[PDB]
């Protein structure tokens, strides 16, 4: 990543893990 | 420089529309809790950090 | 000789019930469906 | 591209999706990404056009 030449940010790695969603009545995800 | 995603990295695995639903998806997600590699920013000249499976 | 008792202790025990059986078999129907559906 | 028609069994085809049924005015929102529509059945629901 570069910047803007003249703060608590991540970066994380991505696995093949399964997960339950929870979709809401707005179609979006709730939990 | 390490520190816990509580919950983040939930997307939506798929352009359908559902409602109201408890939908199951097996597929790249960032782990809960993780240990995400914290920086900080204020080598900080040249971060190069590698792509293994898709970065959040 | 204690008609008072009967009528009192039919409001409370109705009371306390305001359905494991029954709730069972209505899940158990549609379990199966969902099975059927998701094949 | 052929014209809407309502309240009739047809043989849609949106965006190469296939399937048959009869098409309803709905109330429901969408997403702006989101295309398909779907139940706990795992059937299509929704489409727009």
């Amino acid at each position: 990543t570069l910047l803007a030449l003249h703060a608590a940010y991540y970066v994380g790695y991505l696995q093949p893990r399964t997960f339950l969603l929870k979709y809401n009545e707005n179609g979006t995800i709730t939990d | 420089a390490y520190t816990n995603s509580f919950t983040r990295g939930v997307y939506y695995p798929d352009k359908v529309f559902r409602s109201s639903v408890l939908h199951s998806t097996q597929d790249l997600f960032l782990p809960f809790f993780s240990n995400v590699t914290w920086f900080h920013a204020i080598r900080f000249d040249n971060p190069v950090l590698p792509f293994n499976d898709g970065v959040y | 000789e204690n008609q008072k008792l009967i009528a009192n202790q039919f409001n409370s025990a109705i009371g306390k019930i305001q359905l494991g059986k029954l709730q069972n078999v209505v899940n158990q129907n549609a379990q199966a469906l969902n099975t059927l559906v998701k094949q | 591209s052929t014209n809407l028609v309502k309240n009739k069994c047809v043989n849609f085809n949106f965006n190469g999706l296939t399937g048959t049924g009869v098409l309803t005015e709905s109330n429901k929102k969408f997403l702006p990404f989101q295309q398909f529509g779907r139940d706990i059945a795992d059937t299509t629901d929704a489409v727009r056009d």
